[PDB]
RNA sequence: AAACUCCAGUUGACACAAAAUAGACUACGAAAGUGGCUUUAACAUAUCUGAACACACAAUAGCUAAGACCCAAACUGGGAUUAGAUACCCCACUAUGCUUAGCCCUAAACCUCAACAGUUAAAUCAACAAAACUGCUCGCCAGAACACUACGAGCCACAGCUUAAAACUCAAAG
């Protein structure tokens, strides 16, 4: 099904940030992956501090892979992004979108509840 | 309806053929998901 | 009863009329009374939808003098 | 309720469980 | 407490009794005690307010039921 | 400008000065309020020691350094070595909630230094290891 | 199993999809869906093959082979996962329930009772 | 907005166990609690601090 | 340890006015829930306490929110006695 | 008979349910400027619906997606980030008084 | 007091441990249980009831084998207290809590309130507790103590678990 990839990457150049781009959407191929689109979030300083391949990062390029792989892809992806030096933190999620939110009508009162203690004389 | 919204998204899905030039165009592009909540509700989107 | 669902339709548009409510008086007859009167009276006429029923309801009562002041 | 039940029983464990060590 | 005063005069102006102020107990089935043996007990007893000051039954229903006196109450 | 309680983030340009100095370089008071004792070790923006005053080093000893008169005593002594060395404006940085946690600040003021922010770093962990079981008092 | 390529139940009957590009149709497969998807082919297939209308769901025999498809994707979800207890409940108490439908098939329908049987290759023993 | 009651004691409509475990019943007293007086604390151990320092440098 | 240092629970102090500024600070622990967490956490309180002192904590929230609510309720018949002597 | 006897209707002069401020909007966890206006600006710590004032079933949702974001390297724990704290003002807490 | 001073504070690097806030929510699961993040698989039954033993599960503790070491910690040692202190307080450190593979099958495993269906009418109803009842079915109980015992039998259990009496004694126990 729909996945996305958040591959936080590397402060790295535009060549060496094209070439790690394009060497993952290539895996992500390999394993069977209809990769749809590759968005890129900018490049932004950490939350926090990530050691990542006995590196200490501060900076990395947000980008996100939307793509469509068979579910046994997904645990082959997740070894091969770990062995990546040039990767920071990646994580695969099921896509957001294909989730469907349910309408909803609004905030329901409830009422304080009634008939808790008999109604004896204490 | 949805297979055929499907075959027109396809048209735009990334190939190898394409990889090496949608990868440029998304590094020249930028992207924001981010978006604020006003008291009344209303979404407040950044200005940048 | 029939009519507060034009009373509430009227509450909504234009909120509570300017003239105070004297219930001391039994004959009092409120801005919204007057509206449900109107309206009444046109549905006698053989009206037959509420949306064109309350927009002539409202026009009859300004052509009478009634000030009323929509919330907008 | 008070645990005078419970404490007869206890007793009753206590002792069964030191004669079957010692024998 | 609030219409006491009414009450109290309407009663006088009638010929009749009223009783608006804090009933004490015993005052219908302890009478004979309290008022003394010979005393007439009231015949009709009329309820202008059935409830007490904390919104509950006043007690002078019950107790002029076990006194067999009818009685009137809004 | 209307205050703010916010501390001035290091990266964006800000007009707040100490003596020509940006928030960035203001020397470090790390007190650590324990329940029995209270160490105060003032340090400079780089990590250089300057100063330290513990309630043990003022001859306090046993139950007598977990009091506030103690810790006073500490911030005071403190205060002193660091002003020897240059020291004005502090950030104070306290840890723990011992009974020493206020007075040693106290002592630090009273000692000639000036407290231009006050940080809480008490350690809580989310989640970590296991404390040690319950008193029977 | 239904072979990967397959399409999904609820795509597979709707008009021109078999001159639907390449992608797409890989999109629409069962490669590109989970498990359940599948269970939903295996099911609809037992059901044409065996029961008389396919349509009807509400039979005691359309719930006995349901209920099958289920049994087996259990077993198959025990196999790699030897230590989840509430699976193995799940599946023992589906056995139980499909032997209790099978002897209430059994006696009501016999000549369909056969033809569960064989189609399933559910064997029928009676209980101790 | 008061916290919810519903379903949180052990009732007999209740299917599920009970969130809450009252040990009084939870129905409002006639009377309010007295007011507590403030715990006593040293005074003026900052100025007494001062002076006693002085008396041990003279 | 990871995270930028000087950001989390500082507070300026305005005018050198250390007292107010550690008034706030400590109110804002309060409200978080620090400060209770973190004497709660001196020594380990076991499962079937921490939940005995949810549920007590829990009730005594509802209780307190209730009385609060009809105090504020019965207030406005804190006026003067309006029929004095009857 | 008589026509002024009440008849049997819904309650005409009901109001609207009341929707919370995220009714309807996706919430994701790569919005972090939506998720920082619901935890606290010194600890970082997650407000509750009492502070919020989101219904049960968009305060699960922050609630997943602050926890998601801050594992994944979106938003910080320990602390709100700096640039999201002149964002309105969403939660009824008060901190200087 | 002992202990520690190969200690303590700042900064940096840094788990086979445990999972603040959210949660004033009351959800999931047959129960036991389940509250950091992601993904995969996945939550029986179109009438109901239906096992101390058949079948499958079952907190914590514990057993067997192989690993992990932050912290906690039976036992043990030291310090203190005390008439004594085999405890309560302080310190140190084991088994154990963790992982893998097999056992063991117990709990105030109690929300001490069985499953399903239905009712709020009347005498509501000993007391207290969490108002009082109807239909139907399975399970269980008939003074206290002996007795979570003896014997027999079954069990990977061998200081064990399950089932479970009698004699003598009492006029109470509850
Ligand atoms: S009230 Fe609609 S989702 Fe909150
Ligand atoms: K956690
Ligand atoms: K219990
Ligand atoms: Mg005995
Ligand atoms: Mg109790
Ligand atoms: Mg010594
Ligand atoms: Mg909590
Ligand atoms: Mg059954
Ligand atoms: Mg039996
Ligand atoms: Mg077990
Ligand atoms: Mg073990
Ligand atoms: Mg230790
Ligand atoms: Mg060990
Ligand atoms: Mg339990
Ligand atoms: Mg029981
Ligand atoms: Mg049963
Ligand atoms: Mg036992
Ligand atoms: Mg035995
Ligand atoms: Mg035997």
């Amino acid at each position: 099904p729909r996945y996305e990839l958040a591959l936080i990457l590397k402060a790295m150049q535009r060549p060496e940030t094209a070439a790690t781009l394009k060497r993952t959407i290539e895996a992500l191929m390999d394993r069977g992956a209809i990769v749809r689109d590759l968005e890129n979030l900018g490049e932004r300083a950490l939350p926090y501090r990530i050691s990542a391949h006995s590196q200490q990062h501060n900076r990395g390029g947000y980008f996100l892979v939307d793509f469509y792989a068979p579910t046994a892809a997904v645990e082959s992806m997740v070894e091969h992004l770990s062995r990546d030096i040039d990767v920071i933190r990646g994580n695969i999620v099921k896509h957001p979108l294909t989730q469907e939110l349910k309408e909803c009508e609004g905030i329901v009162p409830v009422p304080l509840a009634e008939k808790l203690y008999s109604t004896k004389k204490r | 309806r949805e297979v055929l919204q499907l075959q027109e998204e396809v048209k735009n899905f990334i190939t190898r053929e394409n990889l090496e030039a949608r990868v440029e165009a998304a590094l020249d592009s930028r992207k924001n998901y981010n978006w604020a909540i006003t008291r009344e509700g209303l979404v407040v989107r950044p200005q940048r | 009863y029939h009519e507060d669902r034009i009373r509430a339709k009227f509450y909504s548009v234009y909120g509570s009329g300017q003239r105070a409510f004297d219930l001391f008086n039994p004959n009092f007859k409120s801005t919204c009374q007057r509206f449900v009167e109107k309206y009444t009276e046109l549905q006698k006429l053989g009206e037959t939808d509420e949306e064109k029923l309350f927009v002539e309801t409202g026009k009859a009562l300004l052509a009478e003098g009634v000030i009323l002041r929509r919330v907008g | 309720k008070n645990v005078l039940k419970i404490r007869r029983r206890k007793m009753n464990h206590h002792k069964y469980r030191k004669l079957v060590k010692k024998t | 407490r609030q219409f006491s005063y009414l009450i109290e005069n309407m009663a006088r102006d009638c010929g009749e009794y009223a009783h608006t102020r804090y009933f004490r107990g015993g005052m219908l089935t302890n009478a004979r005690l309290l008022f003394g043996p010979t005393v007439r007990l009231p015949d009709l007893i009329i309820f202008l307010h059935t409830l007490n000051n904390i919104f509950e039954p006043h007690v002078a229903v019950r107790d002029a039921a076990k006194m067999n006196i009818p009685t009137v109450g809004i | 400008t209307k205050f703010s309680i916010y501390p001035p983030i290091p990266g964006e340009e800000s007009s707040l000065r100490w003596a020509g100095k940006k928030f960035e370089e203001i020397p470090i008071a790390h007190i650590k309020a324990s329940h029995n004792n209270t160490q105060i070790q003032v340090v400079s923006a780089s990590n250089e020691p300057l100063a330290f005053a513990s309630c043990g080093t003022e001859g306090f000893r046993n139950a007598k350094k977990g009091t506030g008169i103690a810790a006073q005593t500490a911030g005071i002594a403190a205060a002193a070595r660091a002003k020897q060395k240059g020291v004005i404006h502090i950030r104070v940085v306290v840890k723990g909630l011992g009974p020493g946690r206020l007075s040693a600040m106290h002592g630090l003021i009273m000692g000639g230094l000036e407290v231009i922010s006050i940080t809480d770093n008490t350690p809580i962990p989310h989640x970590g290891c296991r404390p040690r079981k319950a008193r029977k008092l | 199993d239904p072979p990967p390529s397959t399409l999904l139940k609820d795509y597979q009957n709707v008009p021109g999809i078999e001159k639907v590009d390449d992608v797409v149709k890989r999109l629409l497969s069962l490669e590109m869906a989970n498990k359940k998807e599948m269970l939903k082919i295996k099911q609809e297939q037992f059901m044409k093959k065996i029961v008389a209308n396919p349509e009807d769901t509400r039979s005691l025999e359309a719930r006995i082979i349901a209920l099958s498809v289920k049994i087996r994707s259990y077993e198959e979800h025990l196999e790699k996962h030897r230590k989840d207890k509430a699976h193995k409940r799940y599946l023992l108490m589906s056995i139980d329930q499909r032997k209790k439908m099978l002897k209430n098939l059994r006696n009501t329908n016999y000549d369909v009772f056969e033809k569960i049987c064989w189609g399933l290759g559910i064997e029928y023993t009676f209980p101790p | 907005a008061t916290p919810s009651l519903r379903g949180r004691l052990a009732r007999f409509g209740n299917p599920r166990k009970p969130v809450l475990k009252p040990n009084k019943p939870l129905i409002l007293a006639n009377r309010v609690g007295e007011r507590r007086r403030e715990k006593g604390e040293a005074t003026c151990i900052t100025e007494m601090s001062v002076m006693m320092a002085c008396w041990k440098q003279n | 340890a990871k995270h930028l240092k000087f950001i989390a629970r500082t507070v300026m102090v305005q005018e050198g006015n250390v007292e107010s500024a550690y008034r706030t600070l400590n109110r804002i622990l309060t409200m978080d829930g620090l400060i209770e967490d973190i004497k709660h956490r001196r020594y380990y309180e076991k499962p079937c306490r921490r939940r005995q002192r949810e549920s007590y904590e829990r009730c005594r929230r509802i209780y307190n929110m209730e009385m609060a609510r009809k105090i504020n309720f019965l207030m406005r018949k804190n006026r003067a006695d309006p029929w004095q002597g009857c | 008979s008589n026509e002024d006897l009440p008849i049997s209707m819904e309650n005409p002069y009901k109001e609207p349910l009341k929707k919370c401020i995220l009714c309807g909007k996706h919430v994701d966890y790569k919005n972090v400027q939506l998720l920082s206006q619901f935890v606290s600006p010194f600890t970082g710590c997650i407000y509750g619906r009492h502070i919020t004032g989101l219904c049960g079933k968009k305060q699960k949702e922050i609630t997943k997606a602050i926890k998601r974001a801050q594992i994944m390297g979106f938003m910080p724990v320990t602390y709100k980030d700096p640039a999201y704290l002149k964002d309105p003002k969403v939660c009824n807490i008060r901190y200087r008084e």
